[PDB]
């Protein structure tokens, strides 16, 4: 989390192989980041219906 | 209190033959209201509005706009006459009677266990053949001829209440369209709603009403020292104010010294003198703006001999910009010589009934005019205003499409024999609803004889026999006398755009109301 | 003793019969608006607004319901518009007949979990059978597939003419907005087609404007209403007087500096209007606001200025004409540069007569050649029906051009699935064969509804319909009877391959997936508790 | 696993979206956001470097009450053009990061 613009360096950035907005056919659209260097212990489940 | 477990609370459901034959009786009811307002022997119908006024008219559009119905199929027929009033001028009433009759013959086939999609598919085949028949019986018009255009507009005002003053209303409505026929770029446009203003003044006689060569407004001069009679003025139109108002900011002045407060009140006077000096470099005569004029701005225009009008409307400024040839500027320091409306004729501040009216007339080549109507009261002046709107739009249709159809019943019977001879090659189940379209067109010569009191059996037999031969084919119903006179001798001619829009809207109204088999009423919206 | 809940509790087979009657309350409404013999309805509001429509989405959206099982079928029709774009009538009848036949199973002391497990073996096999028995893709038929699929969608609406007038205006509209994307994606955005309504001439005078038709006015009546070889300047910032922000105020200490600040509020405003106009721009579109002072600079220079346009309309013009949607000044600390090489182009920008209104048209836009459709009707009630019928027709050609696969319509799909699922339940059916057999009878309601609305023979025409589809599955001698449908104009089984009754594949694939999934949720309401409304406490 | 006997279920986000069937569920290990993209002219970038910014890219203002005094003709030009040069130094500081 970068608060001040003087500390916004390349070390505080992330990484993503693909960061696109998946244009869905249903209720609008969402974002989906695919792949990242050193992934944490988090995951996201997309539930349809 | 335990509520009852229901579904779709407080609504109604209706289906079957009660809706298919129910929309016919709602359409036949409106056709009986304006049935006595079609021919030249029609009568006025006095209406009462909740605003407190009185509408005494015989036009089919102005009658249905004052009727509030509760039936949903009856609300559709009111929007049909509103569509005919906005497309053409004198094409509304004829549609409501024709759509009521095409649905009258459609109710007969719904009792014969025929699907409504079969009758509509026969209506679309009959609609495509009525358009091709009117283009074969048409006649090209010379739009440059003055006396030929007077006979077209006289055929549209014989029905209305201005048929008594036919020699005056034809010359007013023809000259109003020919002045507003404006063409700047490569596109011809006729604007008879923004540039052809119809101003009515109660008083005088109707024979003194004439179309002015210019515009007029109900505004007096700003100062009595200013002139009320200029022979050749240089009219400069403004949009911004000539006053000192608060700017669109948070301006606040801190006054510390004694000379600062008197300087601000002098800079407010010098700012008005700066813009008043910028508008007199072109040496004008008449300054017309849309906003207020302060007394300090009237002081500089008084000694410069400038007549100033204060609070002219925005719609009146666009109309005088075409009549005098000016350009509406919104900046006094950005005035140019092309923004001055030269070529304006006599400007006179007359008074008509204890009220001043600014007359800007006698222009060289105006692109906008104002019809000055004068009558007995505001009741009948609204009738002539609504009739001149139906008299100027029927002249607009000839200038955009110079083709004439023989009206007075000759148009409806020439296609009724064309659909009858073309129905012999059908050989199917759609042949019988195709024949009912030709019988439904006969209600327009049926209404011309029911209004004048002529016979409906002895006349329809002789008129149908005249269209058997292909020689004359233009025999209609004379609504004045009541006999059969050829339309090449009477001079009753209707434009093509009126007759095409009448047939195209009457069929598609029957297309919409025949596909309705269910009605749900009782739901709310957001 | 009993439950002390302050609401209402109903268990057993009472709610199991109430949910079927709630689903049949919706299906029996829209059953009279299915197929080419379907008829429109009337939606009258409490204030008196009349909405004449026949599509299953507009009817169930405006109609208010109370039952919780009724809200499942009403939201099922809303999902068909987003996923497919038509089907909102056929999905509601299938999903309600799925509950009607499953109610007959659970009253025979059959467990509803076997009906849920039995429907999944029938739904996954129906998609598997329709993907192995498709007729042809869009290479052999060519452009005839797009016209025949468009006329199938319009047959249930007001634009179902026998000719190809409305069919050619839909195919040429989707084919003119072919926007290719990355990784080989020829997408067809049907939302970019501006569908306009105008109460004017008949339906045969509906204009197909190759370009864009903006629904706005010019404003000041001193500008040229027709500009040939125009340069469109698409921008989104209000051309008004320069007002300072909340943190900026004008505090003056000298009265001599008063008029220099008052004139600066218009000189900064007129500075932007002279550098975006001297570069050759003739048409200026603005989503903000152009006041009366800024309108003078366009009348003097002879330029067209359109104000207060929609933000969705500016993006469709700037993408089709090659213009750049600019909001402010930019390009690396420049005063006023405007990047004049990024102006749009147009062949002709002409404001035409649209029956007592003003409508601005752009001809072919010189970059992408977009399209817009101006509909013409008799009144406002027909034009609202023509807009919904045209939007359902644009979604058919979108799914066919994207997914090059069509199935024969008119009950040809439901007749082949009604006999295949009966033989599918015979082999691997021990305790779930009764649920697969009722899945075939529930699919037969789509050709059964076409016989009622056409006033034809009901139990004889559909019985003759499944006679051809039975011989195409038990006698493999290349009978080619898989495309047998209904001819409602004659009352006989027809061949939809030669007749041209084509529907997309996902209008039947997604219909069977949404109706089966909706039937599972309503099948599990064996216990229902309704609380009292907490309004007055 | 084989290092701890606890698991927090708040690290597993569940996004509920209407449309499709239950077979269309996904187990994407990245980040799924429901917000829209302004501006949406690109909506796709490969080899992306994502940065979380808690600073407000707008006009300069402080926690204390701040006002601008304008008492000159050219002072109005020094308000708008210096605000454009302020945020240009913020965007170019972001763009030079990569
Ligand atoms: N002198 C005449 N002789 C016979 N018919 C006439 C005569 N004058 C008018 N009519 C008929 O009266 C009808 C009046 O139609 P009208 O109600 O004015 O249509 P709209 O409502 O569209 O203006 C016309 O169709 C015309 O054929
Ligand atoms: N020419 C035709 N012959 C036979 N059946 C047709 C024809 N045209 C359309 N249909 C049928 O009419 C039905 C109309 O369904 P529709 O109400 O449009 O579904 P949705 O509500 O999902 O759009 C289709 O299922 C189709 O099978
Ligand atoms: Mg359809």
């Amino acid at each position: 989390p970068v608060a001040h613009i003087d500390q916004f360096t390349a070390d505080m950035l992330g990484s993503a192989e693909l960061a696109e907005e998946v244009n869905l056919n249903g209720s609008g659209k969402l974002l989906k980041i695919t792949g990242c260097a050193s992934p944490g212990k988090t995951v996201t489940i997309v539930v349809r219906g | 209190h335990r509520p009852v477990l229901v579904l779709s609370q407080n609504t109604k459901r209706e289906s079957g033959r009660k809706v298919q034959s129910g929309n016919i009786n709602a359409a036949k009811t409106i056709a009986d209201i304006i049935r006595t307002c079609l021919g030249p022997k029609s009568m006025m119908k006095m209406l009462l509005d909740p605003m407190g006024g009185i509408v005494m008219t015989n036009d089919g559009n102005a009658i249905l706009r004052e009727i509030q119905v509760q039936h949903p199929a009856a609300k559709s027929m009111i929007e049909i006459s509103r569509t005919q009033d906005e497309e053409v001028g004198d094409g509304t009433t004829s549609v409501i009677i024709l759509a009521g009759e095409m649905l009258s013959v459609a109710e007969h086939f719904l009792e014969q266990q025929m699907h409504p999609t079969v009758v509509i598919s026969a209506y679309r085949k009959a609609l495509d053949d009525m358009i091709s028949t009117l283009k074969k019986i048409s006649i090209p018009v010379d739009i440059s001829d003055s006396d030929m255009m007077l006979n077209i507009i006289n055929s549209s005002i014989t029905t209305k209440a201005i048929s008594r003053w036919s020699s005056l209303a034809c010359n007013i409505a023809l000259d109003a369209v020919k002045m507003v026929q404006f063409e700047e770029n490569g596109r011809k446009e006729i604007d008879i709603k923004k540039y052809a203003r119809v101003e009515k003044i109660p008083g005088g006689i109707i024979e003194d009403s004439c179309v002015l060569r210019g515009v007029m407004i109900n505004k007096d001069v700003t100062h009595p020292r200013m002139r009320r009679y200029i022979k050749n003025p240089r009219i400069v139109l403004l949009d911004s104010s000539l006053e000192y108002k608060k700017g669109e900011s948070q301006t606040d002045i801190e006054i510390t010294r004694e000379e600062d407060f008197t300087r601000i009140l002098q800079m407010e006077e010098e700012y008005i003198q700066q813009l008043c000096e910028d508008i007199i470099q072109l040496k004008p005569d008449v300054v017309i703006t849309e906003k207020g004029i302060s007394d300090l701005a009237q002081h500089y225009l008084m000694r410069a001999n400038i007549t100033a009008i204060r609070r002219v409307r925005k719609t009146d400024n666009n109309r005088i910009a075409r009549a005098c040839g000016a350009r509406i500027v919104s900046r006094p320091e950005e005035l140019r010589e092309d923004d001055v409306g030269t070529g304006a004729g006599l400007l006179e501040i007359k008074k008509i009934g204890d009220e001043y009216f600014t007359f800007i007339t006698d222009c060289k080549d105006p692109k906008a005019c104002t019809i000055l109507l004068r009558g007995a009261s505001k009741e009948i002046l609204s009738e002539v205003e609504r009739n001149l709107q139906d008299a100027m739009q029927v002249c607009r249709n000839v200038l955009l499409d110079p083709q004439l159809v023989p009206g007075g019943g000759a148009s409806e019977m020439a296609v009724a024999h064309a659909l009858t001879e073309k129905s012999k090659a059908m050989t199917g189940v759609e042949q019988w609803p195709y024949r009912a379209v030709a019988q439904a067109l006969e209600v327009i010569p049926r209404t011309l004889i029911q209004n004048c009191g002529a016979s409906t059996i002895r006349l329809l037999t002789s008129l149908r026999a005249k269209h058997t031969q292909e020689n004359c084919e233009t025999w209609g119903v004379n609504g004045e006398t009541g006999t059969l006179v050829d339309m090449k001798e009477l001079g009753i001619w209707e434009p093509l755009a009126v007759k095409l829009q009448t047939y195209k809207t009457a069929v598609e109204t029957a297309v919409l109301l025949l596909r309705i088999d269910d009605i749900v009423s009782g739901h709310k919206k957001k | 003793g009993p439950l002390s809940v302050f609401g209402d509790r109903s268990t057993g087979e009472t709610i199991r019969s109430q949910n079927v009657m709630a689903a049949a309350s919706i299906a029996n409404i829209v059953k009279s608006s299915l197929g080419p013999v379907g008829l429109d309805k009337m939606l009258v509001d409490d204030i008196g607004d009349v909405t004449i429509t026949n599509d299953g989405a507009t009817i169930l959206k405006l109609l208010e319901v109370e039952h919780p099982a009724a809200k499942v079928l009403c939201e099922l029709a809303d999902l068909q518009d987003k996923e497919v774009g038509d089907g909102t009538t056929s999905v509601v009848i299938i999903a309600a007949e799925l509950l009607k036949n499953a109610d007959e199973l659970v009253k025979q002391k059959i467990h509803p979990t076997s009906v849920i497990s039995g429907y999944r073996l029938a739904c996954k096999e129906a998609v598997r059978y329709i993907n192995e028995n498709l007729i042809v893709n869009t290479d052999e038929l060519g452009r005839d597939c797009l016209i025949n699929a468009a006329k199938t969608s319009m047959s249930s609406k007001i634009i179902g003419i026998n000719g190809d007038f409305f069919a050619n205006m839909v195919v040429d509209a989707v084919l003119a907005i072919k926007y290719t994307d990355i990784r080989g994606q020829p997408r067809y955005p049907v939302n970019s087609v501006n569908i306009l309504k105008a109460h004017g001439r008949s339906q045969m005078e509906s204009m197909l404007i190759s370009g864009y038709a903006l629904n706005c006015v010019v404003g000041s009546q001193g500008m040229p209403k027709r500009i040939v070889n125009a340069k469109i300047a698409c921008l989104d910032f209000s051309l008004q007087k320069t007002k300072m922000k909340l943190g900026v105020q004008v505090v003056i200490t000298d009265p001599e500096k008063l008029d220099q600040i008052r004139q600066r509020e218009s000189d900064i405003t007129k500075e932007r209007i002279q550098k975006i106009l001297a570069t050759g721009a003739n048409v200026i579109l603005t989503t903000g606001g152009i006041d009366d002072m800024c309108l003078k600079y366009f009348v003097e220079a002879g330029a067209m200025a359109v104000r207060r346009v929609l933000k969705r309309d500016l993006k469709r013009i700037a993408k089709a004409s090659g213009a750049t949607i600019l909001s402010t000044l930019a390009n690396l600390e420049g005063e006023e540069t405007f990047e004049a090489a990024m102006l749009g182009q147009a062949e002709e920008v002409v404001q035409e007569r649209i029956c007592d209104d003003e409508l601005i048209l752009i001809k072919n836009t010189k970059a992408r050649t977009s399209a817009s459709i101006i509909l013409r009707g008799a009144n406002d009630f027909m034009c609202d029906e023509m807009e919904r019928s045209l939007h359902d027709a644009l979604c058919v050609v979108k799914r066919v051009l994207e997914s090059k696969s069509v199935v024969p319509g008119g009950g040809a799909v439901e007749a082949a699935l009604s006999i295949y699922l009966e033989n599918y339940a015979t082999s691997m059916g021990s305790r779930e064969q009764l649920a697969i057999a009722e899945f075939a009878r529930s699919l037969l309601v789509i050709p059964n509804t076409l016989a009622v609305n056409a006033a034809q023979d009901s139990t004889d025409l559909v019985a003759k319909l499944r006679a051809f589809h039975n011989e195409a599955q038990v006698n493999p001698e290349r009978k080619n009877l898989k495309w047998i449908g209904l001819d409602l104009s004659n009352g006989k089984p027809r061949d939809n391959k030669q007749a041209g009754v084509f529907e997309p594949t996902i209008v039947k694939v997604k219909s069977l997936k949404f109706a089966t999934e909706a039937a599972i949720t309503i099948l599990r309401i064996d216990d229902l508790i309704k609380l009292h409304p907490e309004s007055k406490d | 696993p084989a290092t701890a006997t606890s698991v927090d279920l708040r690290d597993i986000k569940i996004v509920k979206k209407l449309g499709g069937t239950i077979d269309d569920c996904e187990l994407v290990e990245g980040l799924v956001l429901t917000q829209k993209v302004s501006n949406s002219g690109i909506t796709r970038v490969e080899k992306a470097k994502i940065g979380l910014i808690q600073f407000c890219l707008s006009a300069p203002k402080t926690d204390m009450d701040n006002q601008i005094v304008v008492s000159d003709y050219a002072q109005m030009d020094r308000v708008l053009r210096e605000e454009r040069a302020y945020i240009l130094n913020l965007v170019k500081q972001i763009k030079k990061t990569g």
